[PDB]
């Protein structure tokens, strides 16, 4: 699953199922580590006009 | 009046829902295929090659530009609309007010 | 062929370039994956018949 | 949404200067009448 951006500790309650969250745009947000089973949050890197 | 009839002010809040509306379908149009193996243009990329991966990009940009230029002519109608109403906004506090 | 065998291959590292680069074969034939690519991927399974 | 490419710009004026607006309006209108 690769990609960029920032990634940090997420708040997101994850059940012991669910290794990766979406949003409505069919974009992954949040992820289970495969080491060490943490969840992260995915944010896009600073950008504008 | 105004507080007892909680869609009194509805003439404002159809202005409102209906630009939220139009956001909401230009993003979720970003779910599509199109015709392409995968909606998801990062996993098209990692797994085929150049010249198979651009036969499937190249249905996923003709579906998302068609997509947003139906958006910003919409966008166009609905302004003329706004327009119109301001006009109209303005004459009154000419000649009302 | 009318009693084709099928293996199962899991929980381990698979270097496709051993077979890809091999010149032991006639034809490698593949679909909806580029083979030069496959190192990078991930799968929960791969079959062999 | 703004990842996403959609941004969402400020007006030019706040909602506390159209409300200044609106005043000089029934301030003129209650002191002056239509002069």
């Amino acid at each position: 699953l690769t990609g960029t951006g920032v990634l940090t500790e997420s708040n997101k309650k994850f059940l012991p199922f669910q290794q990766f969250g979406r949003d409505i745009a069919d974009t992954t947000d949040a992820v289970r580590d495969p080491q060490t089973l943490e969840i992260l949050d995915i944010t896009p890197c600073s950008f504008g006009g | 009046s105004l507080s007892s009839t909680p869609s009194a002010l509805g003439k404002l809040q159809d202005v409102v829902n209906q630009n939220a509306q139009a956001l909401n379908t230009l993003v979720k149009q970003l779910s599509s295929n199109f015709g392409a193996i995968s909606s998801v243009l990062n996993d098209i990329l990692s797994r085929l090659c150049p010249p198979e991966a651009e036969v499937q990009i190249d249905r996923l940009i003709t579906g998302r530009l068609q997509s947003l230029q139906t958006y910003v002519t919409q966008q166009l109608i609905r302004a003329a609309e706004i327009r119109a109403s301001a006009n109209l906004a303005a004459t009154k506090m000419s000649e009302c007010v | 062929v009318y009693a084709w065998n099928r293996k199962r291959i899991s929980n381990c590292v698979a270097d496709y370039s051993v077979l890809y680069n091999s010149a032991s074969f006639s034809t490698f034939k593949c679909y909806g994956v580029c083979p030069t690519k496959l190192n990078d991927l991930c799968f929960t399974n791969v079959y062999a018949d | 949404q703004k990842f996403n490419g959609l941004n969402v710009l400020p007006p030019l004026l706040t909602d506390e200067m159209i409300a200044q607006y609106t005043s000089a309006l029934l301030a003129g209108t209650i002191t002056s009448g239509w002069t």
